[PDB]
RNA sequence: GUUUUU
RNA sequence: GUUUUU
RNA sequence: GUUUUU
RNA sequence: GUUUUU
């Protein structure tokens, strides 16, 4: 039959291990699970597995573009805060508003500036002026894990573009992961 | 239970007293008037509650959620020698 | 022999909008192209992480506890505010109030999170009000919830769904509601939960060595049938 | 081994307009791409709408009784118009026109829908007289119909599709008339289905306590071998 | 033998159910029922299968776009006026009539504005200028079913577009359902 | 839900 | 006409 | 020449 | 690592 315990009457100080699905009903109540859809919103795999936009860079030139690559603080992609660790696939959409050119792509968890120079090594694939592509950069990372807040929680993303004429632009970049591995979950965020 | 029934009335009589039958509108219909013309109508589901003298009216009050069937009969008495007719319809919100 | 006709590369159309990229579908993500040297995958290690296991699904962060709209302070209006953080009294009287507000899933940390995430979800909630006094310290208190009320007032609890609370030596006492409303699935940040509300039904007793008043915490979490389903833009930003 | 000849991606034509969006053919746009998060179903809920199952075929509703022309008054004109809402009159004399008009399927509600929305159609139609008297009221009514008909004038109905009406309890009548055209299938809205008339054949008695005239209604729909088959343009626009 | 009821006798007041699929007979007459085409075009699921015009929209700027989707009360997708409620896949038809950019595309039936801000969580497929895409939006409705009626029976659409520079254009949008579920078949709407 | 098609 | 390829 | 991949 | 899907 049903203990007090499940009925409500327990002791905050003996919740240790961490994750106890204990049942909780009465008399007319009973943990009733009804699926509206054919899968899971809530599997990590399924709901990172769509993109969220990261950030936008304008440019005029060739000039290589490197930015940090990170978690978002604002987008579905936030659940992610709760995490501690990650490590996985990492799915980069990036959107190439050009009239006539190309634009040469790379991935590095690298920290040194220097290795990216020679773009070619690194990857640099290649989109066609107005055309968008997504690269999945994988965990060539030189730690095991990637705390999941660092500014550069996802390695660095290189963008040059290598234009023909006057021509000038601006690129969009979004963000997703492929299978996602989130360790150690701590406390909730805060809001500004 | 009362062995004897002082009480001849089904156990579950207060139970299922609220889902009893029950006069929920009447009006005159004027013999003037047009085709297409709307008689009467009632609120549903409010319309079971409709006074603190409906069977219902006691439970509907402590509760905010409901999700009920109808049955309906519309009774309208006319001697033999007049004679009409009448459109008895169930609108749902969309409709109304 | 097929030499009646030349031979040929096969023909085929492209259906509308070629070079569109869905980044709405996951099944459409995880088929995009590798960079990877030989399009290979890693080995992944969860020991440097203490676990032995990825984590797979977030419904179980949601049934994680967290305190409603935590603060550095009591409640300073008598628990009338949202304040999960209240004071219960010798002074306050049997069927005076202790606490009341309207709750919504974003009053909760880890909740509000999924609120911000997730469009819509279902299930039932769970509140843990954990009162923490002496080991000399009786007394009761009723708390109760009308689910998907609105008006913040007090009002009697006895066809509301309420717990009453024995202090003894587990001070922690739990309120499921199950999920109620009109539609399938609700507003993640949407229509309140409904109304909370913890009146005192035994005045707080104490002796000369043990407190007149003490402190309480009130915790929410999802059930066990907790689930979210459309995710949504952001309403707010975090750090 | 196949190492004699390198390696290679597959290579294919592409057909004519890649790119190109069918908006015509189902079978196209069923299989669009899907902005779902794992391009999934979800379970739908009939009971809400009372119902055990959805509505499959649309003809159905096409063999849906529905007024002809009508309104809110009789047929001013004894019936010589579109109205399906006519008085039948002790006055009238044997072969006195009660009703005339030439039918076309927009004069329907629930067909002129499908009017609006196919182009051709086929199978027979029936139409329902009903005449509301009193039970005392006794006397027959002989409706008949040519098909294919223009000419809206008062014709000798013995050579017409025609059905008598004899008052008694049951006071609907119907009248079939099957497909009749020169093609196969029909304009939705072109030529006439062909001319009504619903000619006096034995004045309406009554007495001392009864009405000396009644109402009538004519409605009408599909036979159970209608079909409707292009879908075209519209030609009004509802509300 | 055939009775005076199938054969024109018979009584309005005696109808009930919904539904009646009787016979109607006469001497030299039968149900014939004659195929021209190998199938229905009758049915639900192939007429609706086709879409229909819906509006169009001229943007001489990226500023959002949001308009509320209903069914027509125009074209051959009017015979949806004839039923109550409605659920299932919707499929939406974009055309981008522009220079140099791409458009954000993405649906929603939740009516609260503010969750369309960030538009990639909601999906924002992306359609080159000059090009067309038909996404087929599932039924992430919070109601069970969408009166057919509803300014928004049908959820939200949301197009941003990224242009590129002074470039402007129009997006014109066409709409229909993948497998529909109607129910509850109201009354024949009237004429304007 | 053969609710893409047989 | 293994005359696309084995 | 498993020297595309198993 | 069914950690694309069954």
């Amino acid at each position: 039959t049903m203990s007090p315990n499940e009925l409500g009457l327990t002791s905050a100080q003996d919740d240790g291990p961490l994750g106890q699905e204990k049942p909780n009903y009465f008399l007319n109540f009973r943990s009733m699970n009804v699926d509206i859809f054919t899968v899971s919103h809530t599997k990590v795999d399924n709901l990172f597995g769509r993109a969220w936009f990261f950030m936008e860079h304008t440019f005029t030139n060739e000039g290589q573009w490197r930015v940090p690559l990170e978690f978002p603080k604002q987008g579905h992609g936030s659940l992610s805060l709760l995490f501690a660790y990650f490590t996985g696939e990492l799915n980069i959409h990036v959107l190439f508003l050009s009239e006539r050119g190309f634009l040469r792509v790379a991935h590095t968890y690298d920290t040194s500036n220097d290795r990216v120079n020679f773009l070619s090594s690194n990857g640099v694939i290649t989109v066609p002026a107005g055309e968008q592509m997504t690269l999945s950069a994988p965990y060539y990372s030189n730690k095991p894990l990637r705390t999941v807040r660092d500014n550069n929680s996802l390695g660095y993303l290189m963008c040059k573009p290598f234009l023909t004429g006057t021509s000038t632009g601006k690129i969009e970049v979004y963000l997703s992961l492929r299978c996602p591995n989130f360790f150690f979950p701590l406390p909730a965020p805060k809001v500004t | 239970v009362d062995n004897f029934h002082s009480m001849a009335y089904d156990i579950t009589t207060g139970d299922k007293n609220p889902s009893k039958l029950v006069r929920l509108e009447t009006h005159e219909w004027t013999p003037s008037w047009a085709r297409g013309y709307q008689i009467t109508h009632v609120e549903l589901p409010k319309v079971f509650w409709d006074h603190q003298d409906k069977p219902a009216y006691g439970q509907s009050r402590y509760f905010a959620a409901v999700r009920c069937g109808f049955h309906f009969q519309v009774q309208v008495n006319v001697n033999q020698g007049t004679a009409g007719s009448a459109l008895v319809v169930y609108e749902p919100k969309p409709v109304v | 022999m097929s030499t009646k006709y030349k031979w040929t590369r096969t023909k085929i159309d492209i259906a509308e909008g070629p070079g569109s990229m869905n980044m709405a579908n996951v099944l459409c993500t995880t088929g995009a192209q590798s960079v990877a040297l030989v399009g290979e995958r890693a080995f992944y290690d969860p020991r440097t992480a203490g676990s032995k296991s990825r984590f797979d699904d977030l419904v179980k962060i949601a049934q994680l506890f967290s305190v409603m709209a935590d603060s550095t302070t009591p409640s300073e209006n008598h628990g009338v505010d949202a304040k999960g953080y209240f004071k219960w009294s010798a002074t306050t009287a049997p069927q005076s109030i202790v606490h009341r507000n309207i709750v919504y899933l974003r009053l909760f940390p880890n909740l509000n999170v999924f609120v911000n995430s997730y469009s819509y979800f279902r299930g039932s909630l769970v509140l843990r009000l954990s009162v923490y006094a002496s080991t000399f310290n009786r007394g009761r208190l009723r708390m109760g919830f009308f689910p998907n009320a609105t008006t913040d007032s007090t009002s009697t609890l006895d066809n509301a769904i309420y717990t009453i609370c024995d202090i003894g030596s587990d001070n922690s006492f739990e309120i499921t509601i199950p999920y109620s409303f009109s539609t399938w699935m609700r507003k993640t940040n949407g229509h309140p939960i409904g109304l909370f509300q913890i009146e005192v039904l035994n005045r707080l007793t104490y002796n000369s060595s043990s407190p007149s008043e003490v402190y309480c915490i009130v915790q929410g979490k999802m059930g066990q049938d907790a689930r979210f389903f459309c995710p949504t833009g952001s309403v707010v930003t975090f750090q």
